[PDB]
């Protein structure tokens, strides 16, 4: 139901947010696609917090590694936040996409649902 | 894709609002616009810019093309004057602290032809200035031809005196017609062939 | 200038230019039944120079490929023994030429027949690739302006009554 | 440098002229295939004693440059002055250029006989042909009427190979079925030219009447070239040569 | 329409890991001839490395097809309110299964030289130094494995290929054209006009708005004239209702 | 289109006529050609007579490229044969096969000449197809598949 | 009133080539008088000649060098154009034969 | 004359070719690629070439010398440009965004995953 190519626009965090809430929230859309998007928010929020709480935990134990420990302080804390600034960005990148992906396909349920592709039909 | 009788005609109202004296009223009665074709002109007109874009949206609120132009420039000019801040910030912070170890960038003359003005002074002045023009150059570029077709249209509909509403236009929900969701088919009866 | 100007296939250096890419994206956003039998048969025709033409672009870009993918190993050039990494690393530097030339538009007079017609059949691929491929259109519309063709589907219009629904790039007036 | 390669080693540049290129030159002026090729024939007729007299005189003056030398015994002028000489050489050449534009231009009026008519004894041909043309040739001094150029856009598809089937259709022909079919037949099957009908005429008149106060005719049928030059001779009824045709005219 | 094309630009980047190693494979056999083995340890783990990298992309893809035919569903029961989780097969075309079958073909390949690498690894490790045959062989390996990794990209050959196929015989008489030379010279001289206009003539700009949501979302209207498809009715609804909530 | 008017169906001596004509058509029939007597029998013999044409200006205009492109480019190319780019004078470098070319300049003139056939036969087919003419036999339209009948003609 | 309309194909052929020999015309003359001024330069420093001559070859040296450039752009319009004329002649022939 | 210029071939064309002096006549300082290979190549084509057996057996083994370091520097810049080659590849797609708007119809099939024959599939038995 969206442009397709690779001159167009990817999806915008709003247009994600938006389709999100309307498969959520609408009345057009069937049971099974809203369980779909439901099931996908509940199995998803882990990795938030996971992947922080993983890296606070490897960033406190690099605070006081081998050479972080001796290192100054300007040096200390710059390295040793780094394990905890790629967890937490890979638990977020992990929640994003494993919501998108499956919020996609549930828009992809919808839109055959509703005959909305001009090459699909049965 | 608004009907006539569901038209606002919001562009009409805001028209008649205006004073007599208006460039409005001026294109309305016939007056034609050209866009300008020599240097010292165009430049003249880089500045216009916001002054069309306000009245376009006063205009034309709501309007899908118009409403999509406002919200790119302003967001626009929030990129580029943060970019451009920051960018001022880490070179006054680096210029700075060099110079308090004693290294300067060899950049200007040392001494100011007329007031003197050291160096330093200059360079902080040039780092703080000069983005700022390359934004402004930059951004006007930009929206320019952008702003000058919506204008162009604008102008075209004044002289046909079309003030209703243009096509893509979203109303708020106060001023959108509830849609009659009671349908009653009508009673079924065997054909008579 | 070649000796076959004729040949539809052909195409002149200020023809309009269309990619590979544009033009099978082109072909998703088109129905048969609303073309003329001359419009289908233009599209046929295409079909026909564009089968051959692209197998061929990967044939044009292996020499490209070839070469730095032999700068890339190093200066030695040995033969036989370096096919393994020759053809190992070529595997991914010729997609890299082919990319750039897909992605590269080429004038061709079926291009330039099918979209600047001035019949119905040119109305209805200009309206349909301005609406379901915005971004495609764009640089169509960019490209027709600056070559002198008048559409009321181009966004560089001038004397339309109604906004333009895609951005418009800088040009001079 | 592509292009500057493919000037020099173009095959047409080894490949020899034709005759064509008046033909299509004239086609690409406007006059018809079988116009051009009458014009081109009557052109080609006018030149070639030019030309053949051109090569005639440089023929002997390459074989007898030795007579202005000889002739030095009586006129020294010629010896004493060589700009002179130069002249008297190019007088001989124009001497020979008017000879063969006199055999081929001049009228040299002949008898019309199958005997001998075509081997250039007489200029009968090429005085015909120009007479002819030049009599019957009058500008079309109108405007193509309304009428006219409708029919003109109409005429697209006529073909004399097979007849159309006309069909009469009341909602989009109107009046009726007979005087539409009478029309039709007059407009197209008949061969009848739009300036020829009466109504048309009377137009023509009308929108020409600043013309026709003025007292300049006003010519109805657009010339027609093909109707007046003829590089065979038939249209004005020149017997062709016994020797090379089977066949005879009347006359 | 089932044509089944994968992007290229996806298929590169998932490629790099595989063309890595072998280059590195070759440059640890080259230097091989003057390099001692604590030297080259950096080398062989930096490979087992990126071996092991491939190795779990290929079981998380391996897992994912082999899962495809278990068919699981949640099914609500309105009578009790409770959601029951249900079990189902597969219908699906063909050609997707075939494909699988080759992919699984190709895990297990690839297992197979993960452990001829492993078995490498160890022996050398043991001995103390490193061997032509052996290493070439492992080098080798990963050359075929490579070639294997293209396997689920037959669809553009397909693609290519089955044009050429469906092309009539030339005395048959339905078009009377033959273009395949023809038309490979005359691209070669658009290509050239193609290349040059490209990096010396006019380029249109590729700027867009990237702020207004649903912005190229572009409903049928007199500007765009109405002969999209036909269902898209609906389309231009849901397009109505999302701008209505943006303003 | 429109229609033209539909004859009535012929006559005796119009049927005779057509077989006469039929007759004269098939004995023209060149005897070395073959094709099938079909409804496009006529069309396709008229096909392959502009092939023939456009056979003949093609392989004109490659005997003409073979012997422009030749001295032009592919004798020039050969003089870069003549030295290494170390600036030592070519020397054969064997593949697998350690062949004897004691012959004088065996070596650099089979190098050379391994690259100079296949160029000189690449830049003559570009030149005649660049030089050939196919408009006789372009039909972008397919217009002239329409059946002839031997009649007719 | 409706009037004589001509092929949208050749028209829009000759579009592509009339725009392009507007270009080659503009630049080759910039050339040819540039042209032209280095012959004069060179012919005044290093060929002892006089001045009508020098000035004669110079300005033959830039309209050869201009019509080099443009030979390109002015071929290819004027075979397109001698084939759309052809074209329009013989059909506007046909329509007006009586 | 045109016999002058078709039959008649350069003296260079028949003739074996001598040696580029000047790629000889000013070198660099450093034991790099270019001046080994050019050693190489000048022992490579004098054993062609020569009937002097001393000379040319010493320059097998100076030869082979040269092959083992011509491999040496080649390694290098395989090692140097593979793995430029790599890190800009890793770094391209990296700060490329790449497409994920493509059409997604491929991975749809309405008859196949809702049955469409329904219990026909199994049997009939109409
Ligand atoms: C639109 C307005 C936007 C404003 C943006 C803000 C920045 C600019 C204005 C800032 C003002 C306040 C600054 C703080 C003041 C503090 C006091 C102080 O001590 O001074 C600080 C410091 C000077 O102190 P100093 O110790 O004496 O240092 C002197 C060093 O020589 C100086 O050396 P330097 O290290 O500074 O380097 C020289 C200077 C470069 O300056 C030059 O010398 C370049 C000159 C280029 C000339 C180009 C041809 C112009 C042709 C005629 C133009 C007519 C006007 C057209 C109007 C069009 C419509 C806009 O800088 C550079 O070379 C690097 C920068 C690159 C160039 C970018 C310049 C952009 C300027 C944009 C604003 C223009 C305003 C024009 C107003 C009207 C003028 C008529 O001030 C500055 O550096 C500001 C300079 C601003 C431009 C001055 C132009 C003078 C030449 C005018 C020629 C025409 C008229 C001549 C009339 C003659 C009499 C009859
Ligand atoms: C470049 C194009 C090429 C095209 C493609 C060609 C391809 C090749 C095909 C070649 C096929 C052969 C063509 C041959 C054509 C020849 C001409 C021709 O057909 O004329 C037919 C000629 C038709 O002439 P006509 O009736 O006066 O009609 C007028 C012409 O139609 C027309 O009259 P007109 O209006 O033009 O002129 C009116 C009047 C206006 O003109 C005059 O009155 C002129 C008067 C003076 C004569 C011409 C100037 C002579 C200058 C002096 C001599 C030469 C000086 C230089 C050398 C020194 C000489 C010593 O002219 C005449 O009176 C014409 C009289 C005919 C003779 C003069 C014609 C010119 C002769 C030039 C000769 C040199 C050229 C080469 C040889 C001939 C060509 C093969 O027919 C006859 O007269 C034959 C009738 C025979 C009846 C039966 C006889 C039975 C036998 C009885 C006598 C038996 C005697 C036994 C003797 C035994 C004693 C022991
Ligand atoms: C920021 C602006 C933007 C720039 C953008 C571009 C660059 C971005 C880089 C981002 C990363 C920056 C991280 C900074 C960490 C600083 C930590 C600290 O406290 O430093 C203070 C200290 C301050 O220095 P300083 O006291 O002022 O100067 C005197 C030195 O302290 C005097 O002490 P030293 O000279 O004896 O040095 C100590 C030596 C101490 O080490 C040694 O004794 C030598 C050990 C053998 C090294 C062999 C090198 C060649 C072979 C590759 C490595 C072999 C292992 C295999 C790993 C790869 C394949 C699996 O370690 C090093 O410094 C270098 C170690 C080797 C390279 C780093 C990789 C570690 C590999 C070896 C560890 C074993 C790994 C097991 C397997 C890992 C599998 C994932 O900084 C250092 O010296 C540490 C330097 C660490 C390297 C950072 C530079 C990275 C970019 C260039 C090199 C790329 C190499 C890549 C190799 C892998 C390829 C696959
Ligand atoms: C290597 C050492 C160096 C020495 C050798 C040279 C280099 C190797 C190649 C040499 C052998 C080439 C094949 C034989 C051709 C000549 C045969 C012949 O003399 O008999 C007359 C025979 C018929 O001639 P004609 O009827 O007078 O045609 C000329 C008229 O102008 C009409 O012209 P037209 O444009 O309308 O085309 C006419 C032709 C047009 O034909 C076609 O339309 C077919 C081509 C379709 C397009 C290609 C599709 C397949 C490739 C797809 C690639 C996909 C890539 C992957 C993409 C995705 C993955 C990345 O159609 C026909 O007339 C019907 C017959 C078609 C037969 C085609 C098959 C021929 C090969 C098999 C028989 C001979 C044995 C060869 C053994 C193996 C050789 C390697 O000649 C032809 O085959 C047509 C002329 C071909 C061009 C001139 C060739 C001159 C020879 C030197 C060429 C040098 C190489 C550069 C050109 C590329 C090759 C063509
Ligand atoms: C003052 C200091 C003096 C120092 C000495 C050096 C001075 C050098 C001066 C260089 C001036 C260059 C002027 C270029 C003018 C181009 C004009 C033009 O448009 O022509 C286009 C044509 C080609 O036209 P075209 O039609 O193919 O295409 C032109 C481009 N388009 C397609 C865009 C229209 O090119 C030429 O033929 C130009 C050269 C003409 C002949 C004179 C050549 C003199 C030099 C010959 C050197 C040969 C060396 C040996 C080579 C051996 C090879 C194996
Ligand atoms: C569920 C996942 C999969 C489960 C299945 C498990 C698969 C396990 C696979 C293990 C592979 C181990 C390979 C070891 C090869 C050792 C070769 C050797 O002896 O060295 C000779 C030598 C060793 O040389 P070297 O370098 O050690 O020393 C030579 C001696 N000097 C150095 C002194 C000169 O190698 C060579 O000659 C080089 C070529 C080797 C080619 C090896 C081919 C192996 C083929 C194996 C087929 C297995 C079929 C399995 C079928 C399915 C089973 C379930
Ligand atoms: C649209 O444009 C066009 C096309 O499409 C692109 C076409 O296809 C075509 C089709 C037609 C064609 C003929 C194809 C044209 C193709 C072209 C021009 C490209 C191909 C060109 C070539 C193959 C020529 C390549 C050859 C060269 C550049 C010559 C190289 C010569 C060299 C290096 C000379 C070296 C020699 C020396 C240094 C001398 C050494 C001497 C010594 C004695 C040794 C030293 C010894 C001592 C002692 C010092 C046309 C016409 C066209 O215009
Ligand atoms: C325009 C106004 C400005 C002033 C010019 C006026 C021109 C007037 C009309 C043309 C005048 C032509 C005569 C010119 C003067 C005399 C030329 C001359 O000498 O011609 C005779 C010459 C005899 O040859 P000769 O060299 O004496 O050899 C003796 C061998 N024992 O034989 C020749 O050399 C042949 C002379 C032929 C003259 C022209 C004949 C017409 C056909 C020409 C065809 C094309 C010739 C091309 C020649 C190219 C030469 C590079």
């Amino acid at each position: 139901m969206e442009p397709f190519g690779t001159d167009e626009r990817n999806w915008t965090h709003e247009e994600k947010d938006i389709i999100t809430r309307f498969l959520k929230y609408d009345k057009h859309v069937n049971l099974k696609t809203a369980e779909m998007v439901y099931s996908a928010e509940v199995e998803s929020a882990y990795f938030g917090k996971a992947g922080a709480l993983a890296g606070g935990v490897i960033s406190a134990l690099f605070f006081n590694f081998p050479i972080v420990r001796n290192l100054p302080i300007i040096r200390r804390s710059v390295i040793g936040v780094l394990p905890f600034l790629y967890c937490y960005t890979w638990g977020k990148n992990t929640q994003e996409e494993l919501r998108w992906l499956k919020t996609f396909a549930a828009y992809q349920r919808f839109v055959v649902y509703h005959g909305q592709h001009c090459k699909l039909w049965v | 894709m608004i009907l006539p009788h569901n038209n606002r005609q919001l562009a009409r109202q805001y028209f008649d609002s205006l004073p007599e004296n208006d460039i409005n009223r001026k294109y309305y009665e016939g007056l034609k616009y050209e866009t300008p074709k020599t240097f010292f002109g165009r430049f003249l007109n880089q500045f216009n810019i916001d002054a069309k874009l306000d009245t376009l949206s006063k205009f034309y609120t709501y309007q899908k093309t118009i409403r999509a132009t406002q919200a790119e420039l302003q967001e626009d000019r929030k990129s580029y004057l943060t970019n451009s801040l920051l960018f001022t910030a880490v070179s006054w912070f680096s210029i700075y602290q060099f110079a308090r170890k004693g290294a300067v960038l060899p950049v200007l003359r040392e001494y100011g032809r007329y007031f003197g003005t050291h160096r330093l002074f200059r360079q902080y002045l040039h780092t703080l200035v000069l983005p700022l023009l390359y934004t402004e150059y930059a951004l006007n570029q930009k929206y320019y031809t952008h702003m000058e077709h919506l204008w162009t249209v604008h102008v075209n509909r004044l002289n046909q005196k079309i003030l209703e509403d243009p096509l893509y236009t979203f109303y708020p929900q106060e001023l959108n017609v509830p849609k009659h969701n009671i349908i009653v088919p009508t009673i079924f009866r065997d054909t008579p062939q | 200038m070649d000796n076959n100007y004729h040949f539809w296939g052909n195409g002149d250096r200020q023809d309009v230019s269309l990619s590979y890419e544009d033009y099978y994206s082109i072909l998703d956003c088109l129905l048969d039944e609303k073309l003329s039998p001359q419009g289908l048969m233009k599209f046929k025709n295409l079909h026909e120079v564009s089968m051959y033409g692209v197998s061929y672009v990967p044939l044009y870009c292996f020499p490209v490929a070839y070469g730095i993918s032999h700068m890339l190993t190093g200066k030695v050039r040995r033969g036989h023994s370096g096919y393994r990494n020759l053809f190992s690393l070529m595997s991914v530097v010729l997609p890299f030429t082919c990319w750039y030339a897909y992605t590269t538009p080429i004038p061709r007079r079926l291009y330039t027949e099918i979209i600047c017609s001035n019949n119905a059949d040119g109305a209805y691929v200009r309206n349909r690739i301005k609406q379901q491929k915005p971004g495609i259109w764009r640089k169509l519309s960019q490209q027709l302006y600056n070559k002198n063709f008048r559409f009321p589907e181009l966004n560089q219009d001038l004397t339309a009554t109604e906004f333009p629904l895609d951005y418009v790039a800088p040009h001079k007036f | 440098v592509y292009h500057l390669f493919e000037r020099i080693c173009n095959p047409d540049n080894f490949k020899l002229s034709g005759e064509a290129a008046r033909v299509r030159t004239l086609i690409a002026a406007g006059f018809s295939k079988e116009e051009a090729e009458q014009v081109a024939w009557l052109q080609n007729h006018q030149v070639n004693g030019k030309i053949l007299g051109l090569f005639t005189g440089g023929f002997a003056l390459y074989c007898c440059n030795n007579y202005f030398h000889y002739f030095e015994r009586y006129f020294p002028r010629l010896r004493y002055q060589p700009f002179t000489k130069f002249l008297a050489q190019a007088a001989t050449v124009y001497f020979f250029f008017k000879i063969g534009d006199y055999y081929f231009t001049s009228r040299r009026y002949g008898s019309n006989d199958a005997r001998m008519n075509g081997l250039m004894y007489s200029n009968t041909y090429y005085s015909t042909n120009k007479e002819a043309l030049i009599q019957n040739f009058e500008p079309l001094n109108r405007k193509f009427t309304e009428e006219e150029v409708e029919q003109f856009l109409r005429n697209e598809g006529r073909s004399q190979e097979e007849k159309r089937n006309w069909i009469y259709n009341p909602h989009i022909h109107g009046s009726t079925e007979g005087e539409w079919k009478a029309d039709i037949h007059e407009k197209f099957d008949s061969g009848k030219a739009p300036w020829e009908r009466e109504h048309v005429k009377a137009k023509i008149l009308e929108t020409n009447k600043a013309k026709i106060d003025a007292g300049e005719e006003i010519q109805l049928k657009p010339f027609k070239t093909l109707n007046h030059l003829d590089k065979t001779g038939l249209l004005h009824r020149l017997h062709p040569f016994i020797w090379t045709n089977n066949w005879t005219l009347l006359g | 329409y089932k044509t089944h094309l994968f992007s290229w630009r996806w298929f590169l980047i998932k490629l790099l890991p595989s063309v890595s190693i072998i280059l590195l494979g070759y440059y640890l056999q080259l230097t091989l001839k003057w390099n001692l083995f604590n030297k080259q340890n950096t080398i062989v783990l930096l490979i087992t490395l990126l071996l092991l990298y491939i190795l779990w992309l290929e079981f998380y893809q391996f897992y994912h097809i082999l899962s495809f035919y278990g068919n699981i569903n949640w099914a609500f029961d309105y009578d009790e309110y409770i959601w029951t989780l249900e079990l189902d097969t597969r219908r699906t075309r063909l050609a997707n299964n075939y494909i699988a079958i080759c992919l699984f073909a190709k895990f297990w390949h690839f297992v197979f030289i993960f452990l001829f690498w492993v078995f490498f690894v160890l022996r050398i490790n043991e001995l103390g130094r490193i061997r032509y045959p052996l290493l070439v062989a492992n080098v080798q390996n990963f050359i075929i494995i490579y070639i294997m990794s293209w396997a689920y990209m037959y669809p553009w050959l397909k693609f290519i290929f089955r044009k050429y196929l469906d092309v009539p015989y030339y005395w048959f008489y339905l078009n009377g054209r033959e273009l395949g030379i023809r038309v490979f010279f005359t691209d070669l001289k658009l290509f050239f006009y193609g290349i040059t206009n490209r990096l010396f003539d006019f380029n249109p700009s590729s700027i867009k708005f990237e702020k207004y949501p649903f912005y190229y979302w572009i409903n049928s209207s007199q500007l765009t004239e109405f002969n999209q498809y036909r269902k898209f009715v609906i389309r231009d609804s849901i397009i109505y209702s999302l701008n209505n909530y943006i303003i | 289109g429109f229609e033209t008017v539909v004859p009535a169906p012929p006559t005796r001596d119009d049927e005779l006529r057509m077989i006469k004509a039929t007759e004269e058509q098939f004995l023209q029939q060149p005897r070395y050609k073959l094709y099938m007597n079909e409804a496009h029998r006529i069309a396709k013999m008229n096909h392959g007579d502009r092939h023939n044409n456009i056979r003949a200006h093609f392989w004109s205009n490659f005997a003409l490229g073979l012997l422009i492109t030749g001295p032009i480019f592919i004798i020039p190319f050969g003089k870069a044969f003549r030295n290494l780019r170390s600036g030592v004078p070519y020397y054969f470098r064997p593949k697998y096969v350690f062949t004897q070319k004691n012959q004088y300049n065996q070596d650099r003139n089979w190098g050379a000449m391994k690259k100079q056939i296949p160029l000189w036969l690449g830049l003559s087919t570009a030149y005649a197809y660049w030089f050939t003419d196919f408009s006789i036999n372009d039909d972008e339209w397919l217009e002239k598949g329409k059946v002839i009948y031997p009649h007719q003609t | 009133a409706r009037d004589f309309e001509y092929n949208n194909q050749d028209v829009n052929q000759l579009n592509g080539a009339f725009i392009s020999l507007v270009e080659d015309e503009k630049i080759g003359f910039w050339v040819g008088v540039g042209g032209f001024a280095y012959s004069q330069f060179i012919m005044r420093k290093f060929v002892k000649s006089t001045n009508i001559f020098a000035s004669v070859t110079s300005l033959f040296a830039g309209a050869a060098l201009a019509n080099l450039y443009t030979h390109q752009s002015r071929a290819s319009y004027a075979r397109v154009a001698a084939r759309a004329n052809r074209n329009a002649s013989l059909a506007l022939n046909k329509l007006m034969e009586y | 004359m045109i016999w002058k210029y078709l039959q008649r071939t350069n003296r260079g064309n028949i003739i074996q070719a001598g040696l580029q002096h000047r790629k000889f006549e000013n070198l660099p300082f450093k034991q790099n690629f270019d001046n080994l290979t050019k050693a190489y190549d000048l022992r490579m084509w004098y054993i062609s070439n020569s009937p002097h057996e001393a000379k040319n057996l010493e320059y097998v083994n100076e030869l082979e010398a040269l092959h083992n370091e011509l491999n040496y520097q080649n390694s290098r810049q395989f090692l140097f440009r593979t793995v430029s080659f790599l890190l800009g590849w890793a770094l391209f797609y990296q700060f490329y965004e790449l497409p994920k708007t493509y059409d997604w119809q491929d991975t749809q099939e309405p008859k196949h995953q809702v049955p469409a024959y329904g219990d026909l599939e199994e049997g009939g038995d109409e």
